[PDB]
């Protein structure tokens, strides 16, 4: 009927009582190809906490019901006890079976407890509480109390609290439901812009009525059907295929590597971009001036293209590359052929900017990046190309516009860096063949076993059982930088993908 | 699954025997030492 | 069952011989040099760095030849190696506080031999 | 005491792990095993001196693992009962006390101390002390105790210090 939601809550709140770490439900790395560093909670990661704050976790309590997100012996190779204890469904509260049950596993395993539900507040603090009524004597108002500032909403359904206070107070007395975060109950319909450069006048939009009228817009404009960012993306190229990219008079360009971003030109100052995450950015400054009336600005117009970094010795500077154009004043211009939308942003876009910046009416040392358009060229020229600075080629068909993916656009850019995400546990052999012999495992997503091993070093031990960014070169992954908030790797048919890129490069 | 049936050198494999395997051969009244004798097996269609 | 006040110790703990903490200091930073030398061999225990931090701050003969003189002046004397050693750890400077310290120095020698062993002690201890 | 022993273990050398050095494999299978380990016969085995004998290696019938006897020269500790050692204080408590000896934890209770030295959190290190203030017990001090006596248990023997007798306190 109604639902709940994942990315955005705490992975744990403060202990409870001493005792009890409410959590909420960690992932496997099966679904990393759905979340990444700000949204990934892993068992590797929890474990790893504890092992950081020389802190043991006893049993862990898995109230979910399911095993469809993490595998329980990532908890039960750390020697953490786990048990999968079955509640009450259809909504209803845990039964006062269930109650007895929690309490009848707690009082058995000073090491920590911890408890999880899909979120961690509403059937964690209920059991949380009754074992602190019964266990513990304390009063149902300390309990809920305690739990609400510890985990840092705490329960929040209203029949929870009732039911509570009906078993261990007086059920007048019970509390209304705490007023939620207005903020979290949102993500129902990166935050930074460009990495590693900090550029005025963008401000990213995280106002809810706005953010979904940009999203919309951009929606409607290409014809997206599904939810989620609606460019064109360019698929891998390794075969037979050039070809294919000579059949429908494709056009080369030089990718340079940069940050996949829209431009929705709707009015005055309304210009957004928007990237593969579907955030969006207001852009302040950027002008984009009527052809025929130089006085009137566009509106109902989309781009599409990067943001890439210039250097000009002493300073980078922010640089965005129209590399199509999708409509423009209603027209449908992404229909059209690809040359023909070509000659609309040179001739629509970067000339009527460009009148005004010989007027002296645009300055462009106010506005926040250069504007530009990529060049395209024909193939027999692309093979001149392999005889600003490019990581590769792209391969773009003349036909019309086209979202979602296009297996029909090409990507050809040189790899020779090609790294994956990967837990490191760090093992010391003891057993079969008990050697000092200590080996570092990654691991991947929905694979049990370690997916290759790592040389250890003195550095590496740093960050064991955390992420760990590792390039791979010299038939050997090679650690680069830790991924300090992402939990534990990427999928296994992430990493797999990757290495049939390694093996079979474009 | 799939995911638990891969081989690293260290593992054990139960396997059917197949032919060139030795077995010990006896009948019951084990009164020599040639009563009881290793033979090598070939595998043949019929039960017996 | 065991008591190190009467020198009662295990069967086990009969041919136990008793080394100094600049000795253990001293090897143990031989075995950090040899840890920091030949390579493709990992870091030691925790163990081995708390105690030889903790022998490193409570050294008190600097010098090796000093182990070796001290070894000499206490082992030509008529003590266990357990008192030995306690006395060269310690190293008390009153032989009513080696008598205190360790109570089973009570009549092995005579109280002014005893002291002259303490200055001697103090007189052999490397000082900072 | 540090103790300066030789001890013997036996170490399984599986024949993936030969190799064309064999008893090179040994002596880091050795430094690996007993290396920061603790017996409750031998105490805290600190390191292990000098790799003296290594004997003939049985193999074990049915088993594919080489077994050898090996006996070496070891830095070891053992806590005992009654000897008064230096230590470090690292935490002091309305409870007891804190301290180390080596990698041992050391726990004297308040009840096994005498009544000058009192505790006191008001000030900002919480520590011991009198009410003369010149006995100041506090954190990263160097204190002896007289071992009352130690908790023998797996790969642990913490000691429990005494603060009772004369000459015990600060240095
Ligand atoms: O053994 C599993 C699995 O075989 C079965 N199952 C789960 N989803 C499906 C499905 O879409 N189609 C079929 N034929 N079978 C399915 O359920 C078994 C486990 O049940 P769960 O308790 O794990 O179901 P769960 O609680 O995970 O659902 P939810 O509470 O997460 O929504």
């Amino acid at each position: 009927k109604i639902p709940p939601r994942w990315l955005n809550c705490p992975r744990r709140g403060q202990p409870v009582a001493g005792r009890f770490l409410p959590l909420k439900t960690m992932l496997g790395p099966r679904y990393d190809s759905q979340v990444a560093e700000e949204n990934r909670f892993h068992p590797s990661m929890l474990s790893n906490y504890l092992k950081s704050l020389k802190v043991k976790m006893g049993l862990l309590v898995d109230l979910t019901n399911t095993s469809r997100f993490y595998d329980r012996n990532d908890i039960e190779k750390e020697g953490i006890k786990y048990i999968k204890l079955q509640c009450k469904g259809h909504g209803e509260c845990p039964t006062t079976e269930n109650t007895e049950t929690f309490i009848r596993l707690c009082e058995r395993f000073p090491e920590l407890i911890g408890v999880h539900c899909t979120h961690g507040f509403n059937r964690t603090g209920f059991l949380i509480c009754a074992f602190l009524v019964e266990k513990m004597d304390w009063s149902i108002e300390a309990a809920v109390a305690t739990f609400a500032q510890a985990r840092p909403p705490g329960i929040y359904k209203g029949d929870y609290l009732k039911e509570l206070f009906r078993r261990y107070g007086d059920i007048e007395e019970a509390p209304p439901p705490p007023l939620l975060p207005d903020w979290c109950f949102e993500d129902d319909e990166g935050a930074i812009f460009l990495e590693g450069v900090t550029v005025k006048g963008v401000t990213q939009v995280t106002t809810q009525p706005k953010l979904g009228e940009v999203q919309q817009k951009c929606h409607q404009f290409c014809g997206w059907e599904g939810s989620g960012f609606p460019g064109a993306q360019p698929v891998s190229m390794d075969k037979q295929n050039i070809k294919l990219l000579d059949l429908k008079p494709y056009k080369v360009s030089w990718k340079a590597d940069g940050t996949r971003y829209m431009m929705l030109i709707d009015g005055t100052n309304e210009v957004f971009m928007i990237d593969r995450d579907n955030s969006v950015f207001h852009v302040s400054n950027l002008e984009f001036p009527f052809r025929k009336d130089l006085r009137m600005h566009l509106s109902n117009t989309l781009l599409d293209g990067e943001m890439i970094i210039d250097r000009v010795n002493g300073q980078a500077v922010p640089r965005y590359l129209i590399y199509d154009i999708i409509k423009f004043n209603s027209q449908p211009v992404g229909d059209c052929d690809f040359n023909v939308r070509l000659q609309c942003i040179e001739r629509e876009i970067i000339s009527p900017r460009h009148e005004k910046m010989k007027t002296g009416l645009i300055d462009k040392t106010q506005e926040p990046f250069s504007v530009r358009n990529k060049p395209f060229f024909d193939i027999c020229t692309s093979r001149k190309l392999l005889e600003h600075e490019m990581d590769g080629l792209i391969f773009q068909p003349t036909g019309k516009y086209k979202p979602g993916r296009c297996d029909d656009i090409l990507k050809w850019k040189p790899p020779s860096l090609n790294s994956v995400d990967f837990r490191l546990k760090i093992t010391r052999m003891g057993g079969e063949g008990l050697l000092p012999q200590n080996v570092g495992l990654l691991y991947v997503g929905g694979y049990e076993r370690p997916f290759a091993q790592i040389k250890v070093t003195k550095e590496l031990k740093q960050y064991d059982n955390k992420i760990i960014e590792c390039k791979f070169e010299n038939n050997s992954w090679v650690f680069m930088r830790q991924r300090t908030d992402k939990s534990f790797p990427n999928a296994y048919n992430t990493a797999m993908a990757v290495c049939n890129s390694i093996s079979n490069p474009v | 699954k799939p995911s638990d049936l891969h081989l690293q050198t260290g593992y054990k494999v139960e396997r059917h025997m197949c032919d060139g395997d030795i077995v010990i051969f006896n009948r019951q009244p084990t009164l020599h030492k040639m009563s009881m004798m290793g033979h090598r097996v070939r595998i043949l269609p019929w039960s017996t | 069952e065991e008591d190190a006040s009467q020198l009662i110790f295990p069967k086990e703990f009969e041919t136990a011989e008793t080394l100094l903490n600049s000795e253990v200091h001293m090897l143990l930073e031989h075995r950090k040099q040899q840890n920091e030398s030949a390579e493709d061999e990992q870091e030691l225990s925790e163990v081995f760095m708390k105690t030889l931090n903790y022998t490193a701050r409570f050294s008190r003969f600097k010098n090796r030849e000093t182990i070796a003189s001290v070894r000499s002046l206490l082992l030509q004397k008529k003590l266990h190696k357990f008192e030995l050693a306690c006395l060269a750890n310690l190293c008390p400077e009153t032989a009513e506080e080696s008598k205190a310290l360790i109570p089973s120095l009570e009549g092995r020698f005579e109280d002014e031999e005893l002291q002259q062993i303490l200055d001697d002690i103090q007189t052999k201890r490397s000082f900072q | 005491m540090f103790y300066h022993i030789s001890l013997e273990h036996e170490i399984l050398l599986h024949p993936r792990y030969f190799g064309p050095n064999l008893l090179n494999t040994v002596k880091q299978k050795l430094f690996t095993e007993v290396e920061g380990t603790c017996t409750g016969k031998y105490g805290f085995v600190i390191a292990v001196t000098t790799i003296d004998n290594i004997g003939a290696g049985v193999i074990q019938p049915g088993r594919g693992f080489v077994l050898y006897p090996v006996k070496y020269k070891a830095i070891v500790f053992r806590p005992f009962k009654g000897e008064v050692v230096d230590a470090v204080v690292t935490q002091v408590n309305k409870v007891g006390l804190f301290t180390e000896i080596g990698p041992m934890s050391c726990f004297i209770s308040r009840h096994s101390i005498p009544s000058e030295m009192e505790f006191d959190p008001n000030s900002n290190p919480p520590c011991y002390k009198t009410m003369d203030e010149d006995i100041v017990i506090q954190q990263d001090d160097e204190i002896r105790l007289k071992i009352v006596g130690t908790r023998v248990d797996k790969n642990d023997i913490f000691a429990i210090g005494s603060l009772m007798d004369d000459y015990l306190g600060l240095v």
